[PDB]
RNA sequence: GUGAACAGCCUCUAGUUGAUAGAAUAAUGUAGAUAAGGGAAGUCGGCAAAAUAGAUCCGUAACUUCGGGAUAAGGAUUGGC
RNA sequence: GCGUUGGAUACCCACUAAUAGGGAACGGCUGGGUUUAGACCGUCGUGAGACAGGUUAGUUUUACCCUACUGAUGAAUGUUACCGCAAUAGUAAUUGAACUUAGUACGAGAGGAACAGUUCAUUCGGAUAAUUGGUUUUUGCGGCUGUCUGAUCAGGCAUUGCCGCGAAGCUACCAUCCGCUGGAUUAUGGCUGAACGCCUCUAAGUCAGAAUCCAUGCUAGAACGCGGUGAUUUC
RNA sequence: UGUACAACGGGGUAUUGUAAGCAGUAGAGUAGCGUUACGAUCUGCUGAGAUUAAGCCUUUGUUGUCUGAUUUGU
């Protein structure tokens, strides 16, 4: 039992899950979905498409080089079990997950710094061009004030 | 092919099911009765908990209700004649 | 399961008809076989019999060598496009449908195999795992 | 003349499966119980002892 | 003349008329025969089907190409709460059959089981068994009359008990009420169990057990009137047939003068009721087990509960029986289950389940994640999130 | 689904992928192998006038130069110019084999660019100088 | 307007908004579509559908009353800026 | 009891356990045939025409009636509700291969079984939608052509405009699951034993034994078969 | 007159594929005086935006609703 990564979108294939092609040279294509099957039939660029893993590790959406992203890789060379070892290899999984998970999310911190000082000069050149719906906004507030009042 | 109703296959079948599968079944009767024990006598001591705190002849008729409604209902069939043990 | 064959065999979803054309994976000189029986088929009415991933069939050589063509053999099967699922949690399917030229035995009348060949093939035809050099 | 006429849960207070609704039927007889109404009230019947003792319809050409 | 090619008639004449079920609970028509040296058990069991989920399982089959060998399996998931134990009913042996002879309830039942009696609950004063419960009082004269009538008289027991519906997602509040009968011991011993467990709740897992051979029992989904052609498989005719191609070209042909019954006709397909034999429970989940969902080859903490839910019955948060294949019946539909009448004498009435892996993405979809856990870690950081 | 879709990207109509194109390209040798076909019977031209980069026959040698004179050509050209997208590249956006990726980005930066394009461009020549 | 075009599709002027209606969406129909793998194994019979199709370029056989066959066949292309 | 096929043009080819014969016609669609008017060739006839013949083209269009059959309601025997019984009617499973027995019995050899213990598949049947596939008026999301709303935005029409993906539902030997066990027998093999001082399976009696019969199990539930149980009206 | 029901809203779960608007120095070039103007497209704000029961799951929020008609007795 394995999971498997999708060929076109990277997403986690479960048992049962998707469909595989196998090509002439013996190559498997495991897709999680119809949809990345039916993309791969008709030959489109899943770095193109925006949707994919491959597309944002392209264009740096998110982090992809990292030394928590060293821990995972296929081991040909096998080990004698251990039972204190599997016991270390599993608690240091979630010690890994979290650490990556953190580092993920500084990671789009930094890449979306700037919005909130983009958005304020946006709202200064909105409020700076519209004198006459802010001279009715004052009157609306006025009259409810008085309203309020009375 | 022999049948599901074949003579020979029904007796092997009938040895077989004297011995492991009859094991088996009688273990797992056993073992399902003391799950059922256990769950009554985890029900009575819940019972108990929830207590602490707020502190034959049979002949006959069954009931009245039941002998007005018999000798109601044979007077009856006995008046229309649709009595299926009686003239 | 045919004469031959290495025990019994598990269903697979059937992907070539009577009729149908599938290339040849050998090296005796076949390019094309064309599929007029199934072996081991069952009989109803109006249906035609279908075969699968690791089963025999007669074939005729449509294209090919004209000494081997004009005549009837045994095929194995060991390619199909039809997706059929694999017990251990996948559907799965080839590019194309492609047999080999076999005896009534299971024996490879070529050398060796041009392509991939299925495991449950493999697995069931001792000779077609010793004449692969893919499998899956 | 209740041939081939839907059902509906709306007979089951008559006991009956067929039953409709015939606007037009129901009008003219409504027209007609009012007229009946208001000879009664100018015979100086009580109104609330009103029973319907006959009712007939007949073919007309 | 003779037809000139032979083929095997169109669908089972067993399972006639194919007309829909009288109840939506189906029948139990036979329960397993008594055996008087055994200790005293339930011979059935209530559940509501949820849905459906994949599992893994490390299949142990000697002789089977797939000995020592993973197998992707589909199973159904049954959501099985406690029964409520409310009566007992005893039958006698008569020349005419069973004869039910008498019937004893409990002091106190809840407005969950007296709904059943009840056409309309929110109009009416709700007097069901209001005099009944005050023949219990000056120590229960008539009530220990009829107990003992019963264990005089009847040579068979049932237990009347009902499902607490109000555990289930259900908008349903009308819980169901049903005879379970009750092999064990002797008459008197079965009474007595009846007048101990009166009131009392009965978990699942103190009926069935894991690896263990059960029926289903239920009516199946519904699909209203329906044409010969998918109602018993018949070939359709040639394009453009005059009259229409999804019927039965020839309905007779010879001398009789009549349709026979043996032939195809349009009319109702499903709700009929079926009871389905030898489907292996693969687990016994219990409600406080906060990881039943998980295995031993599978260390993530989830439930038996798919991302989502269950769709269009919601979450399991009760006991459930987890068997392999399918069942008759659709989502949120009330299910029996029994025992096996017989011995089972095949190995996978032997076999022992041990599953690696449960199922749990969204059935709402394509559902790639298993956990909301592990989609948020695959997806990354939204723009709401920060 | 459609029509058009199910009968232009049917199984049995497939054609040969990317990866495998720039792989046939990468080598000089594979490169003067496709170029000097035997003569078959089967295929359109004798087995001649074959582009690689489509991987596809033509019939005549004017069929050829007009295939290279034309935007289907260039589009191919243009899909063939960085990583084929093996299974590697799929695996390290998934958090996977990211070393191995990285290796492999390295080496065809490296190794198999510049010859594949060196090869690209004999064959460019080569082309022109027969046409 | 598009387009070779009094074609098809959309629009301005002008003119209609007429044909018993309402509520549900079983089977069977009438009219119209889609379909994995195989590809005529169906049927008396490829009936019916599908496939082809505009324009530009390359190229086009037997036969022939030398006028044709011919758009024979077989290939490549088409957007926007 | 259960099956008895797929094709080519009465005979062949193949698969298969097998490709047995026949009746309910020969006492609904559909091709050859009764095919009327058109036409051509052949034979005969002085001719109108006929035929020893051969070829081609050629409108007949119910059902809403009664019954039968398939499904669906339903009055009345105090009212209403729940849990049940089972007369009767129907009934269902089938064939092949494989491991082991075993290269064993048997056999100069060449070859070569079966019972007991296990595993799959064919045909049929009943279900089911977790997964894969098909389907799209979810007109859900996006895109394309032409035109129209001054342009952007947002949209109309193109008798579902077209293209890609597409949940939900439905559905597929294109998907998955499930389909049993007691009595009595047939042919036959016997026991005791006369007829008949031998003998004898039969006469009296009696033991086994077929995919057979009747049951177990499964479906419906007599709307004029039945039982147990709850509640039973304040103008 | 309430683990009450309904209409909205919220959170999940799914489908698609990156909204409108603004900006850049990315953009084959061309025109005028390195700059400006036009410019398919590209990049960022943006897995964004839109849809999500009509037969999906859940709900400490908002607003309302809880009512008419007929009949039945041993
Ligand atoms: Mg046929
Ligand atoms: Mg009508
Ligand atoms: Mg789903
Ligand atoms: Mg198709
Ligand atoms: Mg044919
Ligand atoms: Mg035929
Ligand atoms: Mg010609
Ligand atoms: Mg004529
Ligand atoms: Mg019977
Ligand atoms: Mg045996
Ligand atoms: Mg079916
Ligand atoms: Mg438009
Ligand atoms: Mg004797
Ligand atoms: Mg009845
Ligand atoms: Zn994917
Ligand atoms: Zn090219």
């Amino acid at each position: 039992m394995r999971i498997y990564q999708c060929h076109f979108c990277s997403s986690p294939c479960y048992p049962g899950h998707g469909i595989m092609f196998v090509r002439n040279d013996a190559k498997e294509f495991r897709f999680c979905r119809s949809k990345c099957h039916k993309a791969f039939k008709q030959r489109r660029n899943p770095r193109k498409l925006k949707w994919t893993k491959a597309f944002r590790k392209a264009a740096g959406k998110e982090l992809a080089v990292d030394s928590t992203l060293t821990f995972a890789q296929r081991r040909n060379v096998p080990v004698r079990y251990n039972r204190e070892l599997v016991a270390t290899t599993l608690k240091a999984m979630a010690r890994i997950e979290e650490i990556r998970q953190k580092r993920e999310r500084a990671f789009y911190k930094n890449r979306m710094r700037g919005n909130k000082e983009k958005d304020f000069l946006r709202d200064k050149k909105l409020v700076e061009s519209n004198p006459e719906l802010l001279r009715i906004r004052e009157v609306e507030i006025a009259r409810k004030l008085a309203k309020e009042q009375e | 092919a022999k049948s599901l109703r074949a003579s020979s296959h029904l007796n092997a079948k009938s040895v077989k099911r004297r011995g492991v599968f009859q094991k088996a079944v009688d273990a797992r009767e056993q073992r399902i009765s003391d799950k059922l024990k256990e769950d009554l006598l985890k029900q009575k001591l819940e019972d108990l908990k929830k207590k602490e705190e707020q502190g034959i002849s049979t002949s006959g008729w069954r009931d009245g209700r039941h002998h007005t409604y018999k000798k109601a209902k044979l007077m009856k069939q006995s008046k229309k004649k649709t009595s299926f043990t009686r003239f | 399961s045919g004469n031959g064959a290495q025990g019994t065999k598990f269903r697979i979803s059937l992907g070539l008809p009577v009729g149908a054309i599938m290339n040849c994976a050998d090296n005796s000189g076949a390019r094309n076989l064309y599929i007029i029986a199934v072996k081991g088929s069952g009989s109803r009415l109006n249906r035609l019999p279908a075969a699968s991933l690791g089963d025999m069939v007669m074939a005729t050589v449509k294209k090919g060598k004209p000494e081997l063509r004009k005549k009837v053999m045994p095929a194995i099967v060991v390619r199909q496009a039809k997706s059929w699922r694999r017990r251990d949690g996948v559907f799965l399917y080839f590019e194309d449908n492609a047999g080999v030229i076999a005896n009534p035995k299971g024996e490879m009348k070529g050398s060796a195999i041009t392509g991939p060949v299925g495991k449950e093939c493999a697995d069931l035809w001792p000779r077609v795992a010793s004449n692969s050099g893919v499998v899956v | 003349f209740n041939s081939s006429i839907g059902r509906t849960a709306q007979g089951k207070e008559f006991g009956v499966t067929k039953a409709r609704w015939p606007a037009k039927s129901v009008k003219f007889v409504q027209g007609l119980l009012q007229n009946a109404a208001a000879n009664a009230e100018a015979k100086g019947l009580d109104a609330t002892k009103l029973y319907v003792s006959h009712i007939q319809v007949n073919q007309a050409p | 003349s003779h037809r000139k090619y032979e083929a095997p008639r169109h669908g089972h004449l067993g399972f006639l008329p194919r007309k829909r079920a009288a109840s939506i609970r189906a029948r139990v028509k036979a329960f397993p025969k008594d055996d008087r040296s055994k200790p005293v058990a339930l011979t059935s069991f209530l559940g509501y089907k949820a849905g459906m989920t994949t599992i893994v399982r490390d299949l142990d089959r000697p002789g089977s190409k797939f000995h020592k060998r993973e197998v992707v399996e589909a199973v159904t998931v049954v959501d099985t709460p406690p029964v409520v134990v409310v009566g007992v009913v005893g039958y006698v042996e008569t020349p005419r059959g069973l004869r039910s002879l008498t019937t004893v309830w409990a002091e106190h039942l809840s407005d969950e089981v007296k709904r059943r009696f009840y056409k309309n609950w929110y109009k009416s004063k709700k007097k069901a068994f209001t005099k009944y419960s005050a023949k219990y009082a000056q120590d229960g004269a008539g009530i220990e009359r009829e107990l003992a009538r019963i264990k005089k008289y009847a040579s068979v027991v049932r237990v009347l008990v009902h499902t607490q519906i109000r555990k289930t997602p259900l908008a349903q509040k009308k819980a169901h009420l049903a005879e379970i009968q009750l092999n064990g011991g002797s008459i008197s011993e079965k009474v007595d169990w009846a007048r101990e467990h009166f009131e009392k709740t009965v978990a699942v897992d103190s009926v069935f057990e894991q690896n263990e051979m059960i029926d289903a029992i239920a009516v199946t989904k519904g699909h209203g009137f329906e044409g010969v052609t998918h109602r018993w498989g018949t070939k359709k005719l040639p394009r453009k047939t005059h009259r229409g191609l999804r019927k039965v070209a020839c309905i007779g042909a010879w001398h009789p003068a009549h349709v026979m019954w043996s032939v195809a006709r349009a009319g109702q397909r499903g709700y009929h009721s079926r009871t389905s034999i030898n489907h292996k429970i693969y687990r016994v989940g219990k409600g406080d087990d906060e990881a039943n969902g998980a295995t031993s080859f599978d260390r993530t903490k989830k439930t038996i509960t798919p991302m989502g839910g269950f769709v269009h019955y919601g979450e399991i948060k009760n006991d459930f029986i987890m068997v392999k294949g399918c069942i008759p019946g659709n989502r949120k539909r009330i299910v029996t289950l029994r025992k096996s009448l017989y011995t089972n004498t095949s190995r996978k009435a032997l076999e022992e389940v041990s599953l690696k892996w449960i199922d749990t993405a969204s059935k709402f979809g394509k559902g790639r994640f298993q956990t909301p856990a592990e989609k948020h870690a695959f997806m990354g950081t939204l723009k709401k999130d920060l | 689904m459609g029509r058009y879709s199910v009968k232009r990207y049917k199984t049995k109509r497939r054609t040969r992928d990317l990866d495998l194109i720039y792989n046939d390209l990468s080598t000089k040798e594979s490169v003067q192998k496709l170029l000097n076909q035997p003569l078959d019977e089967t295929k359109p031209g004798l087995g001649q006038h074959y582009c690689i980069h489509c991987a596809k026959y033509m019939e005549t040698a004017i069929a050829l130069k007009t295939h290279l004179k034309g935007k289907v050509h260039k589009r191919r050209v243009k899909e063939l110019r960085g990583v084929p997208y093996t299974q590697e590249v799929s695996d390290a956006a998934a958090g996977y084999n990211l070393n191995k990726f990285l290796n492999r980005v390295q080496e065809i930066t490296q190794s198999v660019g510049p010859e594949k394009e060196s090869n690209e461009a004999l064959l460019k020549e080569h082309l022109d100088s027969t046409l």
